[PDB]
């Protein structure tokens, strides 16, 4: 009944947000420094963070 | 090992703890005309896209590459000359240029000398323009040191090939190493106990 819990929502995946976890995620593998992180991000729109 | 650890090449690009990669480009091409064998020299230049681009942007780096390839011995005091004046005023390769001048010296005359059974030092003259008895003297000290055997014959102006190495130098490397490691074990040993 509001009571009692502490509030915080689940954000979607955002563009910005998409950046930098893009990054994270390419840590790990080998890859050349000519891929555009700006351009690939926007293609995908929604879908999810896995 | 530089060489080998520079196989990444254009995969780190532009860095700021890389510093320029231009100049990234010059340092890993200086250290593949040593260590790297001529089929593998041409192998990373010729097969290798990345490589391929940073070259064709500087003329006189490019010039180095494709002559010593070409094997023309008229260019080669020219465009060492180049190098070696990068060489001075580049940090770190004070203590190491000087060995670097009579590396590519030898790394020359290996491709020379293996052609033809015997060679005339007159003939040298025309590629060198004009080595009299500046390669006598060379030659001598580069014989001297083990490095490319060849007998030469004095005042008949004849030079011969050989040399199959492959028998002495393959067994000369074991003491070459042996003796030095031995010597520091020996010390080693006296150290224990006083």
């Amino acid at each position: 009944p509001g009571r009692i819990d502490r509030k915080i929502e689940f954000p979607p995946p955002n563009e910005e947000a998409r950046l930098d976890i893009l990054k994270i995620h390419s840590r790990k593998m080998n890859l050349t420094r000519g891929i555009n992180l700006r351009k690939i991000a926007e293609l995908m729109p929604g879908a999810s963070g896995a | 090992q530089a060489a080998e650890l520079f196989l990444d090449t254009v995969s780190t690009f532009t860095s700021y703890e890389l510093m320029d990669y231009k100049t990234f480009v010059t340092y890993t091409v200086y250290v593949s005309m040593i260590a790297l064998e001529r089929p593998d020299l041409r192998e990373k230049v010729i097969k290798g896209a990345e490589i391929l681009e940073v070259l064709h942007s500087l003329p006189a780096v490019r010039q180095y590459l494709f002559s010593l390839y070409e094997c023309r011995y008229s260019v080669f005091f020219q465009s060492l000359a180049v190098v070696e004046q990068e060489m001075k005023k580049d940090w770190l390769f004070a203590p190491h240029y000087r060995y670097y001048v009579r590396e590519m010296r030898i790394h020359a005359y290996s491709q020379l000398l293996e052609s033809y059974r015997s060679l005339t030092l007159g003939y040298m003259a025309e590629a060198f323009g004009v080595g009299v008895e500046f390669i006598d003297q060379e030659l001598s000290r580069f014989i001297a040191a083990g490095r490319l055997h060849c007998k030469i014959d004095k005042v008949n102006e004849i030079v011969e090939t050989n040399r199959p190495d492959s028998k002495n130098w393959q067994y000369q490397e074991t003491i070459k190493k042996g003796d030095l490691l031995l010597n520091r074990v020996q010390k080693l040993s006296r150290v224990i106990n006083m």
